[PDB]
């Protein structure tokens, strides 16, 4: 469980490499390849869940994300192995399409993680969000999968998506990632951050009572936010956009 | 080295403080010939002419170059890293220095 | 910014045209002009206090011209200062190296 | 994945040899009779 504190962004393809080179001259460390894959679960709407406290509102219903990494391997398609693998790959994904399709992903089914929508009130200047985190390490039975896992628990598949980026790691646990998302379905792929990189700034807090803490990571993400101040502009997103309750439906991409 | 585009550029803004000496210079020789010109001696009157158009046209063509620069300026936005490799390189030479240690043919 | 010195080069040029322009006139009809007629205006009233107005000519003349030449000079060697500064841009034979090396070493001491 | 850690891994690895603990074995077979040979065996470390 963390708090974490980001700052967001966004930014145009033509001035990819530009930035990048900027980036470098301010952190003093290259960029560094990485990509993820996500599946969404929702609580399975077949089984009635009379337990929720309608009288009080104890609890609401919520969706879990698993992550996991995969090799680029399953990335790469047959006229890129020539080229190295470093960040310079990322200029040639512009296309809708991607090697990685639907049947493969079907044939992979971690790290399993929860959140809530951020505080309230106005006087916040970075999103303040709520974590909570575990690990699933390996397993066995008759039925070992994360497919069956998630039916045991009471959860079903609702979607998935692929994230490829780029990350900094700056001085006091500063980490920025430059990404690219694209969502799959056996329809197809479909890039949604179409002609452009979504950028997101962020640090983890490993405690929430801890207050100088917080302060000092405030003090350096504002710092940061100011240091980039006429090439790009960070914001706060919405705070109605990273609620990931079942009873309201948007996400946030 | 630097690279070319710099070494043109310096070379371009060089030839524009030489340009404004030279118009210094001639506005030297103009403020000059002004002198003997009011004293009543018309054999140099058709240098004065001559003098004139090119003080101006020197004084024209040096502020438009100088304009094209500042222009160039405009464009050229978007277009210790030496540290990252640094210790490598200096890995590589000390290296080298051992196989001229390791060699007894080579140190000589 | 770049703008603000391209206004700034703007009125540099123009002050140049219009004070030489100025010192041209002045030293042209620097012979006083006497004409009988209404139309034209030319006064010399106080006699000493024309000649203070000459110098008076001659030092403005003089400063505004060096002031703005020595500018100029100064806001190019600002161009190219900006110029300078703001412009941001086999492992086996190591181990038989590292071996005869080790080898050696150990014969010797 | 990314070439710098790569490289880094590398030259790295590159100087195990040298920065590696010393090891030493020594195997005594002794001539014995009756097809029984003893073997001393005795490894030398500086952990």
């Amino acid at each position: 469980m963390v708090q974490q504190l980001s700052l967001f962004g966004s930014i145009g393809d033509d001035g990819y490499d530009l930035l990048i080179s900027t980036l470098t001259t301010i952190s003093g460390n290259p960029p560094l390849l990485y990509n993820s894959l996500c599946t969404v679960w929702k609580p399975n709407p077949s089984y009635d869940v009379e337990n929720v406290n309608s009288r009080n509102q104890l609890v609401e219903p919520n969706r879990i994300k698993l992550s996991k990494e995969v090799p680029f391997s399953y990335l790469i398609d047959e006229t890129m192995m020539d080229k190295p693998l470093n960040f310079r790959i990322l200029k040639s994904f512009t296309n809708d399409k991607i090697p990685l399709n639907y049947a493969m992903t079907r044939n992979i089914l971690w790290s399993l993680q929860i959140s809530d929508i951020p505080a309230a009130g106005n006087n916040r200047s970075v999103s303040m969000q709520t974590i909570a985190e575990t690990i699933i390490l390996s397993s066995a039975g008759k039925n070992s999968s994360v497919s069956s896992l998630m039916n045991g628990l009471g959860y079903v598949f609702e979607f998935q998506y692929l994230t490829i980026g780029v990350k900094f790691f700056m001085k006091h646990g500063l980490i920025l990632e430059l990404q690219k998302i694209w969502q799959i379905e056996e329809a197809g792929n479909s890039q949604i951050t179409s002609g452009g990189f979504l950028l997101k700034a962020y640090i983890n807090v490993s405690r929430g009572t801890d207050i100088d803490r917080i302060n000092y990571t405030e003090t350096a993400l504002m710092n940061l936010k100011k240091e980039l101040q006429g090439y790009i502009e960070l914001s706060v997103p919405d705070r109605q956009s990273m609620d990931s309750r079942v009873a309201h439906g948007n996400i946030l991409i | 080295m630097q690279p070319p585009y710099i070494q043109e550029r310096l070379k371009s803004l060089n030839d524009i403080e030489t340009q404004l000496c030279s118009m210094l210079q001639e506005a030297s020789q103009v403020t000059f010939i002004f002198g003997e010109l009011k004293r009543g001696n018309e054999s140099v009157k058709p240098q004065f002419e001559n003098h004139v158009k090119q003080f101006y046209e020197r004084l024209d063509k040096s502020t438009t170059q100088l304009r094209k620069e500042i222009q160039l300026l405009d464009e050229n936005v978007g277009t210790n890293k030496k540290a990252l490799g640094q210790d490598t390189e200096k890995m590589e030479e000390q290296l080298d220095l051992l196989s001229a240690i390791l060699d007894p043919s080579k140190s000589k | 910014m770049s703008n603000q010195a391209l206004y700034e080069k703007l009125e540099q040029t123009r002050t140049i045209l219009s004070v030489k322009l100025a010192e041209l006139i002045n030293m042209t009809t620097i012979a006083d002009r006497n004409d009988d007629d209404e139309g034209s205006f030319a006064q010399e009233n106080s006699e000493l206090a024309v000649a203070t107005t000459s110098v008076m000519m001659v030092n403005n003349q003089t400063m505004q011209l060096i002031k703005n030449v020595q500018d100029l000079l100064i806001l190019t060697r600002s161009i190219k200062e900006k110029w300078l500064l703001n412009q941001i841009p086999d492992e086996k034979q190591i181990e038989e190296l590292l071996d005869n090396c080790i080898e050696t070493f150990v014969a010797e001491k | 994945d990314d070439e710098n850690i790569t490289k880094l891994n590398k030259e790295i690895r590159a100087f195990d040899k040298l920065l590696n603990i010393p090891r030493r074995e020594l195997k005594i077979n002794l001539p014995l009779t009756e097809h029984k040979s003893p073997n001393l065996s005795l490894m030398l470390e500086s952990p």
